[PDB]
RNA sequence: AAACAUCUCAGUAUCGGGAGGAACAGAAAACGCAAUGUGAUGUCGUUAGUAACCGCGAGUGAACGCGAUACAGCCCAAACC
RNA sequence: ACUCGUACGGUCACUGAAUCCUGCCCAGUGCAGGUAUCUGAACACCUCGUACAAGAGGACGAAGGACCUGUCAACGGCGGG
RNA sequence: GCUUUACUGCAGGCUGUCGCUGAGGACUCUCACUCCGGGAGGAGGACACCGAUAGCCGGGCA
């Protein structure tokens, strides 16, 4: 069984969903954590300096 | 390289955990104020998943239903006693001090009141040898002479299920089923059969530990494999 | 080779020829208080210590003469270039 | 004449001798059974507390905090490092324990502001400090000529920015001349070389 | 650094915590053009790639002072009540 | 974590059902034990040095090593004349 | 990436020492501290754990 096309047919699990806090489809319904804004993980909003060029 | 199997164990992930949610109970002796005024009736005999040996369900006078580490010879209906004044008979528990020298005992406590630590496995038994006002001497299953507080509680008789080890598993499948009831990763891939990156013995054209197996006690985890601090090896001499 | 313990030669101090005594230079003892000593303690820490992690070099097959020439009359010594010599024994 | 306070002061110059020694031996047994931050109604070292600004007044709080003794509790590198950056054992943190103590105390009382702190001993595995905290919202303090200054907005969370007496000392701000070239006005403005 | 380990890149990237409209510093247990002298603190120009550091290699690198900007000096603990 | 586990246990390894068997080697290397004597760091101690300190030396000496022993179903070895 | 008696280091283990730490080269005790006990109390005990440092080992890791 190839890792490619044939293995793609087994994918019918819902993980990432519309996030209550930020509105992005990043709320992982299994972990109950938003990979985009951090909801469910932290009160503070998920943010990182590497999201932009260092001097900008 | 990569951490060896022995190091993966320590993390306690599911693969290495025992099926505790399927275990019955921890056959620890009952706690009595004093007097020995405690007796119960063997209500049933059950299989203990964690030890592959039988356990006896007992109902005590004061209304407490608990499983007990049963010796060989205990059956339904029988009456058991637990306390200083307990009768000297198989299945009864009392402090070593009350036990007569030369009597086979099991589920011996290490420290008075801990519930029992020694000789709990199938068909084994400790042998109470010397008595005293300060120290009770017991010969444990390994043949070691152990010095215990005469206050350490114990059960008369040998543990039920003796001889379990006399029959060969015969097939992998049987080993399999037993291993599924323990905190153990099985089957076992030999270190010499792995890649160098995975074990000190891995690598090489033909399989062989390109090094002596007797490893020092001071060796760090990841390197402490093979024959740990062996005082000797082989069968010779 | 052989070397006379004493002989007449120029003393750069008296500024004239006088009898001298030859002696092999004995190593003086260190104190451990020179700047280099303090630098080693200051610059050595966790990990490699640069120059302070280096170990003693090798040896040349034969060493050069290393002697003191002491004037038999003013007591002062002077040094001279040395010359390679497998062994150096003094006569008398 | 000598103040009664001078006596508490003098006793604490040698916490290992006299009555004090016996007191500590007794007290520590109880402290060891207490939490990380215990509020206390009265300073163990009155003279010291009053000297640091303590007052028997509403809005003034004292809490004892214990912290594990020793160097940095650091994890060894899991990626490539040159020998110089592989150390783990002899590496120590840049903030002294008294400072870590002041911060834990201040976290416990989010609405209060650290005023100062002082040491109350240690055993072999931990150190204890008492921290004086003030309520910037209580009128008894808002009206105090000696403490109202701590009610200003720029004093909020002062401890976390090193504005404490222990904070300023640890930042190398004690000296006004030689040796403070890289500490004043801040470690950061000086490229973090102090 | 024409390899590389101290050094360098750099207290940089990135991470944790936190305040403000600005922060931080700040009224000498200072300076030490050594004086019959200066007089809280930032900052700017300079002092200067100087002193100092350094497989004394590659490289790293101040301060006092001076000219400026702006200027401001006070409150506790204790003694005695 | 193993572990509601306790030597009929469970950890670490080697070989790879049954059957008949499994020789010689402890010098090197590994492990382990012992060890009169030798060697063996720091602190404290002693002498010299410094009105102090740096420093030089001494005495004591843990593990470890030297040395001795055990061990090959321990790494491995079983040649030339 | 991998190896080792390559170079240099880093964890880790063993060991001495200092602090915790008390009373009367071998000893007793109890009061800190540790462990067992539901509790009373029992065991152990100035050791052990832990902090610091020193020597040895140290491709487990860089
Ligand atoms: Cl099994
Ligand atoms: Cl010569
Ligand atoms: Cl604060
Ligand atoms: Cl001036
Ligand atoms: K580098
Ligand atoms: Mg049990
Ligand atoms: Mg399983
Ligand atoms: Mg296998
Ligand atoms: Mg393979
Ligand atoms: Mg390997
Ligand atoms: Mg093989
Ligand atoms: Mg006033
Ligand atoms: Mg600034
Ligand atoms: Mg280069
Ligand atoms: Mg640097
Ligand atoms: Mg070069
Ligand atoms: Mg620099
Ligand atoms: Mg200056
Ligand atoms: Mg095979
Ligand atoms: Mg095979
Ligand atoms: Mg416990
Ligand atoms: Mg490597
Ligand atoms: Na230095
Ligand atoms: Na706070
Ligand atoms: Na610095
Ligand atoms: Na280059
Ligand atoms: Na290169
Ligand atoms: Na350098
Ligand atoms: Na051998
Ligand atoms: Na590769
Ligand atoms: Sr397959
Ligand atoms: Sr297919
Ligand atoms: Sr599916
Ligand atoms: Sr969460
Ligand atoms: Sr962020
Ligand atoms: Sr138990
Ligand atoms: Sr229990
Ligand atoms: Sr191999
Ligand atoms: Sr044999
Ligand atoms: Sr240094
Ligand atoms: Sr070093
Ligand atoms: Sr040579
Ligand atoms: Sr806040
Ligand atoms: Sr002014
Ligand atoms: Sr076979
Ligand atoms: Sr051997």
């Amino acid at each position: 069984t190839g890792a490619g096309t044939p293995s793609q047919g087994k994918k019918n699990t819902t993980t990432h969903t519309k996030c209550r806090r930020c509105g992005e489809k990043s709320y992982h319904t299994k972990k109950k954590v938003c990979s985009s804004c951090g909801f469910g993980k932290s009160a503070k909003r998920r943010d990182y300096e590497w999201q932009s060029k260092a001097g900008e | 390289g990569r951490r060896i199997q022995g190091q993966r164990r320590g993390r306690g992930t599911s693969t290495f955990r025992a099926p505790s949610h399927r275990y019955k109970a921890d056959l620890e002796h009952r706690k009595v104020e004093d007097g020995d005024v405690i007796a119960g009736t063997v209500v049933d005999i059950e299989h203990d998943p964690a030890r592959s040996a039988p356990v006896a369900a007992v109902e005590f006078e004061d209304g407490d239903r608990r499983l007990i580490l049963a010796p060989e010879g205990v059956g339904v209906g029988d009456e058991l006693q637990v306390g200083v004044s307990a009768e000297i008979a198989p299945g009864n528990t009392l402090p070593l001090a009350e036990i007569p020298e030369g009597v086979p005992v099991c589920n011996v406590e290490s420290s008075p009141g801990d519930g029992g630590k020694f000789a709990r496995a199938s068909g084994v038994n400790a042998q109470l040898l010397t008595h005293d006002r300060n120290v009770a001497v017991v010969k444990l299953p390994s043949g070691e002479m152990k010095r215990l507080d005469p206050q350490c509680r114990a059960t008369i008789g040998v543990v039920a299920g003796g001889g379990r080890t006399d029959k060969p598993f015969v097939k992998a499948g049987n080993k399999h089923h037993k291993m599924k009831a323990r905190g153990t990763k099985w089957p076992n891939v030999r270190g010499v059969a792995m890649n160098a990156v995975d074990h000190p013995f891995g690598g090489g054209g033909r399989q062989h530990p390109g090094k002596p197996k007797s490893i020092s006690r001071n060796a760090p985890p990841g390197r402490k494999v093979g024959d740990i601090a062996s005082k000797r090896t082989g069968r010779g001499g | 080779m052989q070397m006379p313990r004493r002989f007449n030669t120029y003393c750069p101090h008296c500024n004239e020829h006088q009898e001298h005594e030859v002696e092999k230079v004995r190593s003086g003892r260190q104190t451990g208080m020179k700047w280099i000593d303090r630098q080693r303690e200051r610059n050595s820490g966790i990990g490699n210590d640069g120059k302070f992690s280096k170990v003693p070099g090798g040896d040349k097959p034969t060493k050069k003469t290393d002697l003191k020439y002491r004037c038999g009359e003013c007591g002062k010594a002077h040094l001279r270039e040395g010359w390679r010599a497998g062994r150096l024994e003094f006569q008398e | 004449a000598r103040s009664a306070y001078s006596y508490i002061r003098d006793a604490w110059e040698n916490p290992g001798d006299g009555q004090l020694a016996e007191l500590q031996w007794q007290r520590q047994q109880e402290w060891r059974n207490e939490g990380a931050v215990e509020r206390i109604e009265r300073p163990t070292r009155l003279d010291k507390a009053r000297s640091q600004g303590y007052k028997a007044k509403q809005g003034v709080i004292v809490a004892r905090v214990s912290v594990r003794k020793g160097s940095a509790r650091k994890r060894r590198h899991k990626a490539g490092r040159r020998s110089k950056r592989q150390g783990v054992t002899r590496i120590t943190r840049r903030k002294d324990i008294q400072r870590v103590a002041e911060e834990r105390a201040s976290r416990t009382f989010p609405n209060l502001r650290v005023l100062n702190s002082y040491s109350v001993g240690q055993d072999g595995r931990q150190k204890w400090h008492e921290v004086i905290l003030i309520d910037p919202n209580h009128p008894a303090i808002q009206n105090d000529d000696d403490l109202s200054w701590i009610c200003a907005d720029d004093q909020a969370d002062r401890v976390f920015r090193g504005l404490t007496g222990a904070g300023r000392r640890n930042r190398g701000l004690s000296g006004k001349g030689k040796g403070s070239e890289k500490t004043r006005p801040s470690l950061r403005s000086n490229g973090g070389k102090a």
